RNA sequence: GGUGAAAUUCUUGGAUUUAUUGAAGACUAACUACUGCGAAAGCAUUUGCCAAGGACGUUUUCAUUAAUCAAGAACGAAAGUUAGGGGAUCGAAGAUGAUCAGAUACCGUCGUAGUCUUAACCAUAAACUAUGCCGACUAGGGAUCGGGUGGUGUUUUUUUAAUGACCCACUCGGCACCUUACGAGAAAUCAAAGUCUUUGGGUUCUGGGGGGAGUAUGGUCGCAAGGCUGAAACUUAAAGAAUUGACGGAAGGGCGCCCUUUGUACC
RNA sequence: GGAUAGUGGCCUACCAUGGUUUCAACGGGUAACGGGGAAUAAGGGUUCGAUUCCGGAGAGGGAGCCUGAGAAACGGCUACCACAUCCAAGGAAGGCAGCAGGCGCGCAAAUUACCCAAUCCUAAUUCAGGGAGGUAGUGACAAUAAAUAACGAUACAGGGUCUUGUAAUUGGAAUGAGUACAAUGUAAAUACCUUAACGAGGAACAAUUGGAGGGCAAGUCUGGUGCCAGCAGCCGCGGUAAUUCCAGCUCCAAUAGCGUAUAUUAAAGUUGUUGCAGUUAAAAAGCUCGUAGUUGAACUUUGGGCCCGGUU
């Protein structure tokens, strides 16, 4: 549940006051394959 | 609602409700 | 506050700001001292000495007049007791309770306040052996005590 | 006030205080009850070596599926059976029973990245190789 | 019991100088609670202090000129070598070089400057800026 | 009698009820308070006996004799254990009934141990102010309890003197309260929970995320019930103070639809 | 008194009944040799010290002993114990926790090399001997210094006649990584220092390792795949507890190094002496007395005058 929880937590810093670079195809993935 | 009953460890009336519903140690040298 | 109690009182004398010669005495020194030492033959201990010389006589306060304080002056004619007063006193209400205790046997508060005064009793007796007036040990125990008092 | 003994000659009470509370920390604890020695799968090492019992496809859900799976190995020195998250994906096809693995600890869980119920150990490197030249197609596993 | 009279003396001054008072009742006395109020008074920190002589211990009525932030004891008196006296002084002064901790040492009680210009260390008794 | 309803129950040898009288054991209503005493648990009729305490008053006495306290000791609500006594009430267990959708109205009657006391045990509670004990200073006010001081102040003598009671002012020591924030705190709130990042008056005890767990083992106390001391492996990212609202089948109004008040988890 | 090199319950005879302990004796654990020291830098502390020096103990476990000034020696002996070797079956020989090296145990650790030239030791002694030690080989333990490119011209883009950026555009310069006459170097060699000659036009002589919601720096990137009782109809869209299912482009950090695991330290004021907290968040014994422990009221030569010489 990656994207659930990335875009339920990048809310809540919305409402704290602070900046969050806006979602596009290429946040909720493995950005680095594991070994 | 009521505040719940605070303690550590559980008090025995409720270890009453929840329950009813050897060798020695080592000590290698 | 109290030694074994949760009282702080300070109901006490207050010694005046003077250190001689109290004006409308102009009486004596030495009939003072013939008085108390009379009085000590009745047999009285220096506190009741005291309060009777303030009741009767004018005497302010002993250290004062005489210059000498009441018990240095019994122990100068050799009236002074075996026990101070202060621990005949305390064995003397250690003895009437813990008689009480032997006619009440059920009587806990007794017991406590027996306690309480048993350890009096003793703090005094440690206080006394240490500046050498009693003997070294003096061992205050339960039974001889009452032959010790009377 | 401040509920300590602060007298100049008070320090044998502040010792043997402080010697109890110190009893009643974590790391503290563990470090003189040594059970890194007794009582942990490894033997207090930071590495280990262990033979391949098996492996269990402990699945993340059905049909629609995140592949991350787990084998069961048994170690050397301690025989100890435990658990080993074998790292991404094809791998399995590699390592099989009985080839003599080279475990390490896990490290962190959070959000993703690995929330095994109960897995803190990774192969390191599977028939005294690697797996990351081993996935990377730099040396080949040899035969037994 | 009043295991140490500096201590309720310097906590009477310290609340009725934070309160605004003017003038400080303080009892008992001392010579030690005399000598560090001399302190205080050749630094200039306090005003005019006048011993009311009963036979008991004694009373001081001390005069407060404001000019006060903040005195306190240390305790128990620690004994305190030269070498390691700067660290006391950066242990709890705002400053370094105003501020004054106290020492009493076998040639008085004297603040910490002086004491370095004695060659002379001892007890730590108490602070004052 | 009993319940929303019924039944078991007692009664024409008169139940229930009224009056006269007796017997038993237990408890002391109303007075009863934001009052008192006790180290705490706790303590409420009268009188007598025995001893004890606190506060106040003291131009009495000793001159540091003290504060806190592992070992050790005394007491310790209710419950519970062994013999004796007593057994009126209430009443675990137990016996019996209707079990009627719902008991939102899960009970009725009888009733052993107990409840009371003696001689012994046990030593725990939400044993709570959830606030160790001793000492200092810091703010306004009004009540109240105990003692003491002063009043060409009041009232009752049967002649107006003592005393008693009341009123005014002061003081010591208490139980409590209203406001405030000079200060503190995460907040509720606090004259202490203040004098603390400007951190040190003296000293005992306790705690180190949650489970496992007050479990297992050992020791010790106990006739028993049980008490005191008390881990680990393993596992997990979680587990106090306020305000704010969707939700309403909360209701009240209007003219199916709107408006006001309204309280916001365990199994 | 015996014995010892010598004091001494070190041992024996006789006679006393003592010695240690809450200031924690005695017992137990130590994955404990002790110290000089090491890591961590606000101070205080926490952790480590098998290891280059100093002191102790041991040569597979115990014991005994000969020689000698010195040994309870082990590259000396004797005996037992545990291993275990040679055979003619009668007998004999053994001690790598010295240097190399082998097996085993393991996450975990080098050459069965050269030499006494240096440092020093032993002897009858300048001469001999020394796996003590030095040299080299293996060696990304750790630590220091810094190559992988530099300068123009052209044509554009600029800041706009002085100053930067781009290009399948162009030019000559410079030199070490390597190959090596030689000489230094060395006990003799290898390597370093020096240098005749050769040695740069990029796939050349090509740099990796981690990452890219936030911590914490850098994507309003690309493509492919499995599924859908949802649209469309064979083109596809969207969603896909796919915890992205797989690959590429671009970017960031560090850089001959980078990441990971474990342990420990700091930021931590979650060990609190400096410096925690206990009404309600973990945490004030039910209450009182009381021994050791800790702590404990005030007071005793102050003040004034004299001189001299030291430092700014």
């Amino acid at each position: 549940s990656a994207k659930s929880f990335i875009l339920r937590k990048k809310e809540l810093m919305k409402r704290r006051g602070r900046k969050v670079a806006k979602d596009s195809k290429f946040t909720g993935r493995k950005r680095r394959h594991r070994f | 609602g009521h505040k719940s009953y605070k303690s550590k460890h559980a008090s025995k009336g409720a270890l009453k409700r929840l329950y009813k519903g050897g060798k020695p140690d080592k000590q290698v040298s | 506050g109290r030694m074994h109690s949760a009282g702080k009182g300070i109901s006490s004398s207050a010694i005046p700001y003077s250190r001689n010669a109290p004006a409308w005495f102009k009486l004596s020194s030495e009939s003072v001292i013939e008085q108390i030492v009379k009085y000590a033959r009745k047999g009285l201990t220096p506190s009741q000495i005291g309060v009777l010389l303030r009741d009767a006589h004018g005497v302010t306060q002993a250290r004062v007049i005489t210059g000498n304080k009441i018990m240095r002056i019994l122990k100068s004619n050799g009236l002074a007791p075996e026990i101070p007063e202060d621990l005949y006193y305390l064995i003397k209400k250690a003895v009437s309770v813990r008689k009480h205790l032997e006619r009440n046997r059920k009587d806990k508060d007794a017991k406590f306040r027996l306690i309480l005064i048993e350890s009096r009793i003793h703090r005094l007796a440690r206080y006394y052996r240490t500046v050498a007036v009693l003997p070294p040990n003096w061992k205050y125990e339960s039974a001889t005590a009452s032959a010790l008092v009377n | 006030g401040k509920g300590k003994p602060r007298g100049l000659n008070s320090a044998r009470k502040l010792r043997v205080h402080r010697r109890n509370n110190r009893w009643a920390e974590n790391n503290y604890k563990k470090r003189l009850l040594g059970t890194a020695f007794k009582s942990s799968p490894f033997g207090g090492s930071s590495h280990a070596k262990g033979i391949v019992l098996e492996k269990l496809g402990i699945e993340s859900k059905q049909p629609n599926s995140a592949i991350r799976k787990c084998v069961r190995v048994q170690l050397i020195k301690n025989g100890k059976k435990v658990t080993a998250f074998v790292p991404n994906d094809g791998c399995l096809n590699f390592v099989d029973e009985n080839d003599e693995v080279l475990l390490a600890g896990f490290g962190r869980k959070g959000k993703a990245k690995g929330d095994i119920p109960g897995v803190r150990f990774k192969v390191v490197k599977v028939s005294g190789v690697s797996l990351l030249a081993l996935w990377k197609e730099k040396k080949e596993k040899p035969r037994s | 019991t009043r295991s140490s009279v500096l201590a309720d003396a310097l906590n009477a001054i310290n609340n009725a100088e934070k309160t605004g008072k003017r003038q400080v009742l303080i009892r008992p006395s001392s010579k030690v609670i005399i000598k560090f109020l001399q302190v205080m008074q050749k630094h200039g920190y306090i005003g005019e202090f006048e011993y009311i002589d009963d036979h008991r211990s004694g009373k001081i009525v001390v005069q407060l000129n404001g000019r006060l932030n903040k005195c306190g004891v240390i305790s128990p008196r620690f004994n305190v070598k030269i070498g390691d006296i700067e660290k006391w002084t950066a242990n709890l002064l705002p400053a370094r070089q105003f501020g004054y901790v106290i020492l009493t040492t076998s040639a008085g009680i004297m603040d910490h400057e002086e004491a370095r210009r004695k060659h002379v260390s001892g007890k730590i008794l108490g602070f004052v800026y």
